[PDB]
């Protein structure tokens, strides 16, 4: 069976601006088939009331999905996303780097 | 809308 | 300028944990607008934008029948397709089918579209024409038969020459504000260390709509084509949508590199220069 891994953006909505309202996202697009686990962690726990897009696909038929949680940015707070699928050997976990 | 016709089993 | 519907489904097999899984989405060009999921409560076809809350409920019944029966469509194929290919019962597989038209910056219709794939692959397709079939392997050609004895490119053509076009067109009226809208990329590079001697070159561009953009770097006005990183085009959550596009280069050459920016709302295509 065809499989493709999935590629995994996190970032913000809009620019971060500590201690302001925002959303962080996490998209992952490019992958198959559609069974797919994405959490995104505050320090490292996982985040309940995460929110997601419906499963959709491109024109190659790989399948996207948009995770977000509403957050608002501080100096000290890390936030990443981690996400398994089956191209991936273990969970693969992407931190939010707000100075890109 | 949906398509109504033409969505025929494979 | 130009617009699309496009629906997408995608039903998922899960042999003993149900019966397959079913979600079905519609688009206006890069808009949500409709849902239907197999596994949530309302078991009905769901608005997912403002401007198609205003349909009433002939709307809706009649969205949720035919959704309910693409899915049961769906399922059958499953089953089928597990026949034609001789796989076994106990693995999982994925049935997509997406289907739409495009209309031109008139509103005339351009083109129709209706393909099929199975675990990822192409399957069967609509060609140009509307009344006949690409089929990618031997499977897919007795689908073609089938579909051929049955006249279903013909069904297919009638209703994305027409129903299909119309309500396009319906949507785009009642959704105008924001289906007709042009939100150029705000635009800006940044630039990092990686070290002594390198820095990393990202071309940013957000807040746009629609999400089709072309973002490029040159060196001394040579594509870099081969050396940038390009992710793809992700939402931002709001309806617009964000990309970059990174290159790293020598430390003291950061002013032979300029990044481009193609959009339909830019008047004119951008030049971002480091000097």
């Amino acid at each position: 069976m065809i499989q493709r891994t999935p590629k995994i953006q996190v970032y913000s909505r809009h620019p971060a601006e500590n201690g302001k309202s925002n959303f962080l996202n996490c998209y992952v697009s490019g992958f198959h088939p559609s069974d797919i686990e994405v959490d995104l962690l505050k320090n490292g726990e996982r985040i309940e009331k995460v929110e997601h897009s419906d499963l959709s696909f491109s024109k190659d038929w790989s399948f996207y999905l948009l995770y977000y949680t509403e957050f608002t940015p501080t100096e000290k707070d890390e936030y990443a996303c981690r996400v398994n699928h089956v191209t991936l050997s273990q969970p693969k976990i992407v931190k939010w780097d707000r100075d890109m | 809308e949906l398509a109504g016709i033409g969505i025929a089993t494979v | 300028g130009s617009h699309s519907m496009r629906y997408f489904f995608t039903s998922v097999s899960r042999p003993g944990r149900g019966e397959p899984r079913f979600i079905a989405v519609g688009y206006v060009d890069d808009t949500q607008f409709v849902r239907f999921d197999s596994d949530a409560a309302s078991q009905r076809m769901e608005p997912r934008a403002p401007w198609i809350e205003q349909e009433g409920p002939e709307y809706w019944d009649g969205e949720t029948r035919k959704v309910k029966a693409h899915s049961q469509t769906h399922r059958v194929d499953l089953g089928t397709l597990r026949g034609y290919y001789n796989q076994s019962e106990a693995g999982s597989h994925t049935v997509q089918r997406m289907y739409g038209c495009d209309v031109g910056s008139d509103w005339r219709f351009l083109r129709g579209y209706h393909q099929y794939a199975y675990d990822g692959k192409d399957y069967i397709a609509l060609k140009e024409d509307l009344r006949s079939w690409t089929a990618a392997d031997m499977a897919a050609q007795t689908t073609k038969h089938k579909w051929e004895a049955a006249h279903v490119a013909e069904q297919l053509r009638a209703y994305l020459e027409g129903t299909c076009v119309e309500w396009l067109r319906r949507y785009l009226e009642n959704g105008k504000e924001t289906l007709q809208r042009t939100d150029a990329p705000k635009t800006h590079m940044t630039h990092h260390a990686v070290s002594d001697h390198e820095a990393t070159l990202r071309c940013w561009a957000l807040s746009f709509y629609p999400a089709e953009i072309t973002l490029t770097w040159q060196r001394d006005g040579e594509d870099q084509t081969q050396d940038t990183e390009l992710v793809e085009t992700r939402p931002a959550g709001d309806g617009t949508f964000q990309k970059w596009a990174a290159v790293v280069v020598p430390s003291g050459q950061e002013q032979r590199y300029t990044c481009h920016v193609q959009h339909e709302g830019l008047p004119k295509p951008l030049t971002l220069r480091w000097e």
